[PDB]
């Protein structure tokens, strides 16, 4: 595997530092590494493809090396080189793709393809070099059984979930109390509604709570917390819990009272914030708990008083809400986020080549399904597959 | 030539060369040489097969030879140009000095 | 300080470029640098920790050099090396953390910890090397007193502020005129409302204005400006300015008329945009001024006419708004943003080790409090502390 | 054009790897590249600006190469270097900006400015390197 | 010099220095042993040119 990596940084730092003109002594250390490769390869035969709509191209090796003389590089030098690179590029592409589709229940963390299995061989190890690409960096640290870690802007930790829970309801759905929410990606919006505006509630206050359990712990999270859930601040006609009818939601928004956000880890409160809106830090957590209340306004101008009668019909529905967004965080497990193209690369290669659904990943590499049942096997396969996608993107975008 | 020359003074295969009995050791050297000049010599030399095909002045099969060689000569000019860039490292000094 | 930096890039470019296989020649230049270190260190003695819940740890040095002999690298070579690296890693971590907690008013710029103070010593300067890490890059340029600069995605320049200003009000709060807004992070949403729909206003137009003063100048900002403030487009029951009662806001939205955004610098207009929605560039500014109007529709279909009577009660409240988001920008001062983990790293280390509140930073490194009173001392300490966090993240995430 | 690129990575990897205290050998491969430049430059003169409010400044080159005082650099080494870098920085800035304003319908994919058109010249190609950006 | 004068009475012998032709022998002694005084000589001499 690590082998693979090199192959690229070799080519990149190659197709990059080898241009008409440059001074040799800038590539002396490089040139070498290169040749070393050709050698180890020559005399070997490979085969990629064979699955779904993926072509089966065959490869052989037999190449001359590179001069060492010349203060500076002459155009001619390049072209005779570029010609050799292009065969390796078109190669690796086919190598990546071939190992980027196969999945294995058992060792979904080990090499699969006939192409790569052959690389992990010892006789090829003589090629390793410069492992600084964030992903491989973490691939190693893990293989040695140590503490990994990645970086994500707007991580994708919440499987899509959009629903409600009626804590008080009746057939007519004319005096409901409960919560509705949308958990998706790195964001949570939750609203608590009480059609009665806590008219008969103790202390004229209705308590609400929303708990979200992450499938993986997030550390060093920078989070935006704002009052109100705009998504649930407008009139809606919603299906009843049993799907038999539809109810009407006509919200009027009040400030959430006694807001308390807790970021817990294994049941323990790691961070807690009381009514603090804006930017907050949650340093290590696997669960978020948002508690907030609707407090009936003790003093009301006529216009307000008119919205909240002592008796039904309740036509304006008191609603309080919160919005929480994880801007950035670190996770010990790979995840999709709003900036990295890994998930999209893997999903795209599989779609383009009509790769059949396998035993590990959900159909279409569906993110929600994947993160909902993020088993160890799916994670090991995802990491292998994400690391390969990152190796590929160093050369082919 | 191959061993006590080119390969090492040129820095390439410092693995000097191991031959048992393939098909034209002088040749094969080509497929793996990174310096065009050097590279043309190779194919031309491993060819120039004495273009064995002629029927002149009425039945005189006299295995002929390249106009090229003839007096296009260049072959020579190219045999030289390729030589003109074989001047470099690997072993003791009194070596390159003397050779080049 | 710069010293510190090296220590890492040394290890990274180490735990990265040193592996079972590769040629010596690719690290020759590196190996050296490394050894050079060991030497300078050996003999010296250190001490980290001692504050709050942070453990106290002592470290000594007495290590062998590196075989500058071999051609290639054999597995055995690595393991005997990795064993030495791991002591430095576990070291630096403790070094960073120890200096990532102490603050200081007088000289909040220079080193604090017994650990680092000793490093700035001259005898260690024999270790600096490869300062391409964006942060250190700017740390230097600032010492030489020159033009710095960082890059940010959704920067965090606006302290949280959510409020309103009633320009026309009365006890019943049945005919108000004013603005309400939310400034937070990199976003501003502001709405102007006029319960009377400019019925008695000159030219049937009510003017609105929202001014936001940045605590630091932003340059090269890419900004999204859109009409409407969704956050203030729904029914609300709000507390009165004096907190004695609650008023009702029942918005109906109209397009903002004569929109003009000005990005000013020291009172001067640097950029001005008239009704231009979408992506706009603000190249250098310390203030944003948004001016917009509500113009009573001169022609109204019956349904519209019905919302805006000539006399009270005014039941539908005409509202116009704007939304402005700073996607990216450059600032000469460090700031929190939506991608970097610096603030979160510093805040997290302090929280984990129960570090007591100090004399410089607000309790909990609260961002809003920090940016609201972003004094020179807080900025110098923040930069020192952010630069250390970035040095640490090269090895420990 | 590619030329241009180098000029920078040269300076960056320079204003970065060249500091009070690093062992010479960590820049041996670098130092070289650098000098190589100075040479190719010295002698030729340039014109930047000459449009809108953009100032027309004239740049000329006359610099001494770089020493090699052994075993980690001494402060003095840096300062005599930084002084030379700063002239190139303030230069490139003016070079970039000058070619960052001109547009052309026909061939608006090539160099426009008198400054850059001169760089695409062959006698300069000798600089290009580390194209990883 | 390297093998009979500096290593051999500077407790740096160990390996009486083995060299087998081409590359540069002063040079390599530079990046090997530590000592400042000794160390400056090396760079100044080695990279000294016209």
């Amino acid at each position: 595997m690590d082998v693979l990596y090199s192959l690229s940084k070799t080519l990149k730092d190659a197709r990059d530092k080898i241009v008409e003109g440059t001074l040799y002594s800038n590539v002396s250390d490089l040139i070498q590494q290169f040749n070393q490769m050709i050698i180890t390869m020559n005399g070997n035969e490979f085969q990629t493809g064979g699955i779904g709509n993926l072509p089966i191209r065959n490869w052989n090796f037999d190449f001359g090396l590179l001069g060492t003389t010349l203060l500076n590089l002459d155009a001619n030098y390049v072209e005779t080189a570029r010609n050799t690179i292009d065969y390796f590029v078109d190669f690796v592409d086919n190598v990546c793709m071939d190992e980027m589709v196969r999945e294995s229940q058992r060792n979904g963390i080990a090499p699969q393809s006939d192409s790569l299995i052959k690389l992990s061989g010892i006789k090829f190890k003589r090629i390793n070099f410069d492992n600084s690409s964030e992903y491989i960096e973490n691939w190693n640290l893990q293989n040695r059984r140590q503490r990994t870690g990645f970086t994500f802007h707007k991580p994708n930790i919440f499987p899509y979930s959009a629903s409600f829970t009626l804590n008080r309801s009746q057939p007519a759905h004319d005096n409901l109390m409960g919560t509705m929410w949308l958990n998706a990606g790195s964001e949570i919006q939750v609203a608590g509604f009480d059609y009665s505006c806590a008219i008969n509630a103790p202390a004229n206050t209705q308590q609400f709570e929303h708990i979200v359990q992450l499938r993986r712990v997030l550390t060093t999270a920078t989070i935006t917390l704002l009052p109100d859930a705009e998504r649930f601040s407008f009139p809606r006609v919603i299906t009843s819990a049993d799907g038999a009818t539809t109810w009407y939601f006509n919200p009027v928004i009040l400030r959430p009272n006694n807001v308390e956000i807790e970021f817990l880890l294994n049941g323990q409160i790691i961070n807690t914030y009381q009514a603090r809106f804006g930017t907050i830090i949650a340093r290590n957590f696997d669960t978020i708990r948002l508690s907030f209340q609707l407090m009936r306004p003790p003093n009301m101008t006529p216009a307000v008083a008119a919205l909240f009668p002592n008796a039904q019909p309740f036509e304006h529905h008191a609603t309080v809400g919160l919005t929480l967004r994880i801007e950035s965080a670190v996770c010990e497990s790979v995840l999709a986020d709003a900036s990295e193209t890994m998930l999209a690369n893997v999903t795209s290669v599989r779609q383009e080549y009509a790769i059949p659904v396998g035993p590990v990943f959900p159909p279409g590499m569906n993110w929600t399904d994947l993160i909902t049942n993020y088993s160890p096997s799916r994670e090991d396969n995802l990491q292998r597959v994400f690391t390969v996608a990152s190796i590929r993107s160093m050369l082919v975008k | 030539i191959v061993n006590t020359i080119i390969y090492p003074a040129f820095g390439m295969q410092r693995m000097h060369y191991r031959n048992g009995d393939p098909q034209t050791p002088f040749q094969i050297a080509e497929q793996q040489i990174q310096n065009f000049q050097v590279a043309n010599w190779l194919h031309f030399v491993n060819n120039n097969q004495f273009r064995q095909v002629v029927i002149d002045g009425v039945l005189n099969q006299v295995l002929n030879d390249n106009i090229r060689d003839g007096h296009v000569i260049n072959q020579l000019m190219e045999a030289l140009m390729q030589l003109s860039r074989q001047q470099f490292p690997t072993m003791p000094v009194d070596y390159k000095r003397s050779i080049q």
